[PDB]
């Protein structure tokens, strides 16, 4: 008659047995792989205990936000550039987290072993937690920050710009569209392990350096949940290593997942970090080299070699294209600044020294371009100038990769300067690398995403911005801006003045 | 070092001043409400709505979506990441649904966490109070270990039936509700196991192994049709709405409510069992919580949709007829369990009345909402045939 | 050798150890309280240790009283054989028959020095405390400030040694 | 404004710079453990002990005290703020006590808040699930609205019994436990009323007023003897320990445990009432929680005191006897309640089996701890002598 | 079958009927008043709702503390002087909160109406919460601060010094010893309404000014509970306003309560504020006047007039003795620094200017003395000088008021300089004011508190400190210090070598 109870592991010991056999007990999704029926999970959790450990984390997180951080005015005392960066960082990750919800629901469907299902189940709830956490950062910055615009409506204002398209590739469609296993590689084996986990921590560093204590509070909490997602991605490889098909397709799917993720995050994360901050933490190059080459290409991939896992055959090219990618992209992001939901800034003198110091040759190329644009009055509303024009006058067309959605300018880029243009059944397609090209050639019906130039063709710039609600609450001032100062903000009419009309750059080819 | 090496922009004098100097004199927009453009269900926009609605990146070609264009990458063959093709139901806006309990992740795990910790406190108090002494041994070893135990597989199967909807739901609000309806189901299955595990600790000789309950589920007669229905709902239905609707608005509303409430909750007390009712209270609380979401989605939003109301009711009516039969069959076989009770436990009249309660609650709460014509005595009569 | 542990305190731990009689101990405590507690104490030589000493005696007196009395007695009979309820009712009477605060205060303090547990049972003691104390305050707080300090000092019978007020 | 006119030393560059310049290279003492001088009851010092032990400013003349000298201000008459004179019990240290559950304010209110929020959720589920339907109209309007309710005044009385202890307790650790033991008691009393109030909202003619249950308590014969025991424990005892010990290690351990467990907890189910048992689950969880604190104080600390072990046991045995009789009486008058029950509800065979459980448990958890040799058969006999 | 529940207010409506009449249904404590049995409380709470609102508060508080505040190292980036000040503020207030537990318990026992008993009960629990909250502050600063000593053992190290004696008078004995109503006035009518409630907010203000974000996080949370204690102190007067004894005793216990509390806090609080900090918020004089006169003595007491309550007759006297009280006290505090459990600092130049500016005449008195002591080496261990010596040399006796326990030096004071010495039945008694003298003359047996000089008489200084554990971890360095720098900390030996022996100052009249 002594006080006794039962914990999670005591019930979990019998969870594997919850599933039973029957003819139609099989996954509803197409797949080339067969997940082992006796696969097991790393953490012995049940719904009750999962809820409890997450609830404890929430107490601390929301406690800090609602009380001390609010009393300290932490929502305001952040560098302007970083407040803008978090509009993109938090909302884009929000979609990654969100799609990861459906992604893991699909893995949970694929798994046949009760334990492996339960492992993914925990992530399904985690991904919902993460969607809401990311949404909370934008919610908090909109309520307490220096510029709510964009933070308060990214879910619809993000649709105006080209950067959003590539995001839905690697953190949306790339998570749920295809073979469940392929989707798992994009999400867990590559996405999280190589980029997300190291990314979340890196973001908290850049945040603190720029006065932001909101993001560290939330993201560091999200990070404590990533242990379980690492085990899931790892068990996916283990649950299929004993299948003959694994030796035929595993490396192919891994290589594609690798390139898919890298193609977008390599240039976009670096851009957000170095151009979206005042105080620098570390040059993107060495950060990348450590993540992709050491912490992943060697450490993480080596451990899975015992299951047939090899090193991505495109890893070489990825590195060769990496170094300048983010620099190449910011020129485009700034040139197309009117299509965003955030405010951008030209590098200041102190920053140009930093860039040039860590990337020799940066000034003779990018530095001078920015200086010219400044001279042309790119920051001034009465200049009647937008960098896009500069690309027109100098014959530097901007294309959109049919596959990755990543914008590129081959005649100006220091990284990949390749361009492949094809015509197929009455349509034109532009590719930026040999891997994306193979993907489309072999899987045309998987990549039909229409690009902004295609959808906006013949439309006057200001009309597109107005239609998609790219304005602030005054109904006249643009959410997006070419500078982060508090005065002289471009208005919808300042864009109208300009009478800029979109054109599809691929129509020039005969 | 006491101060550390990393300097923070919020507290570091030099960096903060650099930051403070670049700040505008006031916010660059006075609209500090994230999600301000969302149509509020209630008087004012709720935190639940702001943090949830439109998180799903749907384009306008999926009713209610704000984005544009195709998905960036689709399945081999062409299937879209999300699309209209995954369900027979149609609506003017997939984002209209609202969990009446307004549950987003934080509130959800908070409530479940409280229930967990209190459950632990309850068990320790139960074992310490030695209440197990007055519980009928037969009820304990036969009906709780085997029969209540076998039911966990029923709940587990219903949990699994939600796996495709978690992947295919056409909006954030629906995906979140569905995920929570399924998570609550697996929680209940685990609470059934938890009880058995607890009994094995305070009852000498009680085996917590699932072998007996599982064999009852996979090969017994009492749950035969229940298992066939569950296997069907889970693996033979590819439509995420048919799954959620049929599970909660047909099968669980009739069979599950009967088993949990009209059998175990109703009879456990007669055998000195206050333990099982403790867990059934949770299961029933969860059932009523889900019912609110289920009614909002299928009746308030889809069944009453301004453009597809007639269409949706026709379809749901179709699904009710399709799953009412297997559900009646499951109840019919379950009637066999009454013959196994000690003589004098209950009688045909009590059993019939309890069936009418479940059927009448179903008709009022579900069937009538889509004008499905249900004959209560016909349904009850068909089930009673199973009484040995 | 000062605040918590000192020669003088030790002297009493030995002096109390030689007490093996509810009679003797109860007596010593009674005398002790008359000798060192309250403003009316016989002297202040033990001021720094009396509170601690007194407790060590209540201890010896308690242990004995328990091993000497019986169920019914330990609950209604003082360590002096007196009948608690009786004494209580007696002191309350004298108190309610007090002509003034000067007389009342003497009753109350005297009551404590004599019947403080382990002497009188706690139940009756604290109950008396509630009644006696109530009477004392009622007389004292009536027109509290009417008597000027000069006259009040004479009433208290205090020896004024020095005064200065600019 | 956006920045606020108030400069804060942690974030203001100028002020923080001054602060940082004044800081020492490292902490001026490596012992960063508050309460490091406290003697741990367990392996390592717990947060509960650090935040509680020695909060009370007692001087050395009160067993365990660490301060010196008399109080600064006392009662008219000379009565000390806190003194050895407020309780018959003696010990080497009033700070030895430790609540096994280690409850300081935070954990305490956290647990109760969860129970409150779940309780609300449960009630909304019960009412929505129409579980009330299987409820016996008699039991509801009679045994619950009259005899159950009346029991609330019992708990309430035991609540107030703690008032003096909350003022006279001789230590922080004992004062906090006492306060929680009493706060839990009034909680239960309010829960009893909560149910009567809930029933009122779902039962058309059910009257929530305490008028009936009160009169039953003040004039009834069922509790009459029990009400007299309460009044005494509360207003006739001026010894905080006697009050705590007697109330928890005698009265509530016998009469209370019986009325709650052996009567309502064992019968309410039989009348289709799972509502009341929900609340009794709380009250019993609380009882077992308080029990561990009571045991540690009076047995582990006082009863087994390295210097007053025999002395204290003598006083507790004495107190036991003193209150064991009024407790027996309270029970007898309670036995006259089965008579109002419909025939068949229960027989003398059961009533006897239950009584022996209470007494046996009582003897096993309390009586045998202080060597209060008691006779189970005699006791049950005296109580049982109250049946029809 | 609609979802239904029951709230606190619906159950509380019947709470008043919970109690029932009968013979001994009366208070166990001595009182001169009769609290009406039909008295009602303002907040209709039940145990469960009370726990909920408090739990929600804890969540925010502890979340901030364990998360964001720790990450920001808030426990360290606080001014040294303030870190020391909080050792006293938090621990001294803790005892107040702790005895408030017994007080409301005694009050709960006094009240006869079920609702009034319920009110006090809510506070009984609140005070327990406040005890633990104050304890958590010292615990947090001990665990993460720049100097744990003191924060880590104040509960025993506070017994060495004289300032602690006076604290027990106003926040311990004053709270529980005497007529229940008198104790209520000291606690809720005076202490809480006039000092504690306004104080707690002030403390967070000074704290914030000095880098302390910990105390604000906890104290502001304590502040939210005070609106209930105010209602309690108010309902105390309402419940006895109809009793005839009220018109005859009320204003007397109140005046005595007012004097008692102000006697201590007037000099002590101002001292902690102005001398225990670097950055100033507001001159104590201006603060005192607003609190004591306006807020309390004006608005608050005015509303109680209809219940026969009048302004304390000792009001004008208190305002007279107030101006220099705190300045006078710090001289004694610093002079006796070796008896504390905290480190003191002498005013720096900016501070002396601040003092002179707000207290004309301050420099010529206190300022010159402090510069004299410093030049003589009061801060340097090798000087062999402790300011107490200076007092002896210049024949400036320091006495301890037998009633309030407040230290006072009549020959040097700039404020009150009255002194009354008396002998009664072989014992000398020293008084600092006419009100305290009357209290003693009238109730001799209520005030027999031995003072430090009496208990430490003949004892050598370092011996008292070692016995009472006034040491840091190294077993040699003193917890107390005459400066707040990291080097040249005084050791027990530095004190022993001085041969300072305590003397009872009253014997000079023999
Ligand atoms: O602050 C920013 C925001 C977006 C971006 F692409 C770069 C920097
Ligand atoms: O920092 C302090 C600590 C104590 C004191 F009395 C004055 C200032
Ligand atoms: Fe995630
Ligand atoms: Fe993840
Ligand atoms: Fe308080
Ligand atoms: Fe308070």
């Amino acid at each position: 008659r002594a006080p006794t109870s039962v914990n999670a592991q005591e019930v979990h010991r019998w969870l594997q047995s919850f599933n039973w056999d029957f003819k139609n007990n099989r996954t509803k999704y197409a797949t080339k792989y067969k997940m082992a029926n006796e696969t097991k999970e790393q953490f012995k959790l049940i719904a009750k205990e999962y809820a409890r450990m997450e609830a404890v984390k929430d107490e601390r997180q929301f406690g800090s936000l609602q009380d001390a951080l609010t009393r300290l005015n932490a929502g305001v005392r952040v560098h302007p550039k970083w407040n803008e960066t978090m509009k993109v960082v938090s909302n884009f990750l929000e979609v990654g987290e969100y799609n990861a919800i459906a992604a893991t629901g699909m893995l949970w469907d694929s798994a046949q072993a009760a334990e492996q299902k339960n492992g993914y189940l925990a992530q399904v709830l985690d991904e919902i937690r993460h969607t809401h956490q990311c949404a909370y950062v934008n919610y908090y910055f909109a309520k307490n920050g220096q510029d709510p615009a964009g933070h308060n409506d990214a879910r619809r204002t993000r649709t105006i710009g080209p950067l959003w398209k590539g995001m839905k590739r690697v953190f949306s469609d790339g998570f749920i569209s295809g073979d469940a296993v392929e989707c798992s590689l994009n999400l867990q084996l590559v996405g999280e392990a190589c980029f997300t986990n190291p990314l979340i921590v890196a973001v908290t560093e850049w945040a603190a350096a720029n006065g932001d204590e909101i993001t560290p509070t939330v993201f560091l909490s999200i990070e404590t949940d990533e242990l379980r997602h690492m085990a899931n991605g790892y068990q996916t490889v283990v649950s299929i290593a004993n299948d003959p098909a694994s030796a035929k397709y595993l490396n192919t799917d891994l290589n594609n997942a690798f390139w898919t993720q890298q193609k977008y995050f390599t240039p976009v994360l670096g851009m957000l970090f170095e151009y979206g901050s005042k105080f620098k933490v570390e040059p993107w190059v060495k950060t990348w080299d450590r993540w992709v080459y050491e912490d992943w290409g060697g450490i993480w991939i080596g451990r899975l070699g015992k299951y047939g896992v090899e090193s991505p055959r495109s890893l070489k090219d990825a590195k060769q294209d990496a170094y300048w990618a983010h620099h190449d992209l910011y020129l485009l992001a700034y040139a197309l600044w009117p299509t965003g939901f955030f405010r951008l800034a030209l590098p200041d003198q102190e920053e140009m020294e930093w860039f040039e110091a860590n990337y020799p040759g940066w000034y003779d190329h990018y530095g001078k371009i920015y200086e010219e644009w400044r001279a042309r009055g790119c920051e001034d509303p009465s200049s009647g100038f937008i960098p896009l024009m500069w690309f027109i006058e100098n014959n530097h067309p901007i294309y959109i990769d049919r596959v990755s959605q990543v914008p590129f300018c081959p005649s100006l880029a220091k990284g990949a300067s390749t361009l492949r243009v094809h015509e197929y059944n009455g349509e034109m397609h532009t590719f930026s690398d040999q891997w994306g090209e193979r993907m489309w050639l072999a899987e045309p019906e998987r990549y039909e995403c229409q690009n902004i130039f295609e959808q906006y063709e013949g439309r006057e710039l200001s009309e597109v911005i107005a239609e998609l609600h790219g304005l602030r609450s005054d109904g006249k001032t643009l959410i997006a801006q070419p500078h982060v100062r508090g005065d002289k903000l471009w208005t919808l009419d300042d864009i109208k003045r300009l009478n800029c009309v979109f054109k599809n750059p691929v129509k020039a080819f005969n | 070092s006491m101060l550390g090496e990393r300097r923070r922009g919020l507290t570091d004098p030099e960096m903060a001043a650099v930051i403070l100097k670049a700040l505008p004199e006031a916010p660059l927009d006075g609209n500090n409400k994230m999600g301000y453009f969302v149509t509020p269900r209630w008087k004012r926009l709720t935190e639940y709505e702001a943090l949830t609605v439109y998180a799903q990146p749907n384009a306008d070609w999926i009713a209610g979506g704000l984005d544009w264009g195709d998905w960036t990458q689709k399945f081999h063959g062409g299937r879209p990441s999300w699309g209209n093709e995954t369900t027979e139901l149609r609506t003017v806006d997939w984002f209209k649904h609202r969990d009446p309990l307004r549950r987003w992740h934080a509130p959800y795990v908070k409530d479940k966490a409280e229930e967990w910790r209190y459950t632990d406190r309850f068990l320790q108090g139960y074992s310490a109070d030695g209440q197990i002494r007055a519980m009928n041994p037969t009820w304990r070893d036969e009906f709780i270990n085997r029969y209540w135990g076998a039911f966990l597989f029923n709940e587990y199967g219903l949990f699994n039936a939600h796996s495709q909807g978690a992947r295919e739901a056409l909006s954030d609000v629906t995906r979140v509700s569905l995920a929570f309806w399924g998570f609550d189901k697996i929680d209940i299955a685990q609470m059934i196991q938890l009880e058995r595990g607890f009994l094995a600790k305070i009852v000498p000789g009680f085996d917590e192994s699932t072998a007996v309950p599982k064999a009852e589920w996979t090969n017994g007669e009492v749950y035969k049709s229940a298992r066939l229905a569950v296997e069907g709902l889970w693996q033979e239905v590819f439509d995420w709405n048919e799954s959620a609707f049929s599970v909660h608005a047909v099968y669980d509303a009739l069979f599950g409510q009967f088993v949990r409430r009209e059998f175990f909750q109703r009879l456990a007390p007669r055998f000195g069992d206050n333990l099982t009712p403790f867990f059934i209270n949770q299961a029933q609380t969860y059932f009523q919580i889900a019912k609110q979401g289920v009614q909002d989605l299928y009746y308030n939003c889809l069944g009453d949709d301004p453009e597809f109301s007639d269409y949706n009711r026709t379809v749901m009516r179709n699904w009710t007829g399709k799953w009412l039969e297997p559900t009646i069959a499951a109840l019919r076989d379950f009637m066999g369990l009454f013959a196994k009770l000690p003589a004098g436990t209950t009688d045909k009249e009590e059993i019939t009345a309890s069936l009418y309660r479940v059927v009448d609650d179903w008709i009022e709460d579900y069937a009538s909402r889509i004008d499905f014509k249900a004959d209560r005595d016909q349904i009850v009569k068909a089930v009673l045939a199973g009484l040995k | 050798l000062g605040i918590h542990s000192n020669d003088t305190r030790d002297a009493w731990v030995n002096k109390i150890a030689q007490l093996n009689t509810l009679e003797k101990a109860a007596e010593m405590l009674k005398q002790f309280r008359m000798d060192h507690t309250t403003p009316f104490r016989n002297s202040y030589e033990l001021d720094n240790d009396y509170l601690w000493i007194e407790a060590k005696l209540e201890e010896k007196v308690a242990v004995l009283k328990a091993r000497a009395f019986n169920e019914v007695d330990f609950r209604h009979k003082t360590a002096f054989g007196e009948d608690a309820k009786s004494v209580l009712d007696g002191t309350v009477a004298k108190m309610n028959a007090a002509k003034d605060k000067w007389e009342a205060e003497k009753i109350h303090i005297g009551f404590r020095q004599a019947y403080k547990p382990p002497i009188m049972p706690v139940n009756y003691f604290l109950d008396g405390e509630r009644q006696l104390g109530t009477r004392l305050m009622e007389l004292r707080n009536l027109n509290y400030y009417d008597t000027p300090l000069e006259e009040l000092r004479k009433q208290r019978g205090v020896r004024v040694v020095h005064l200065q007020s600019p």
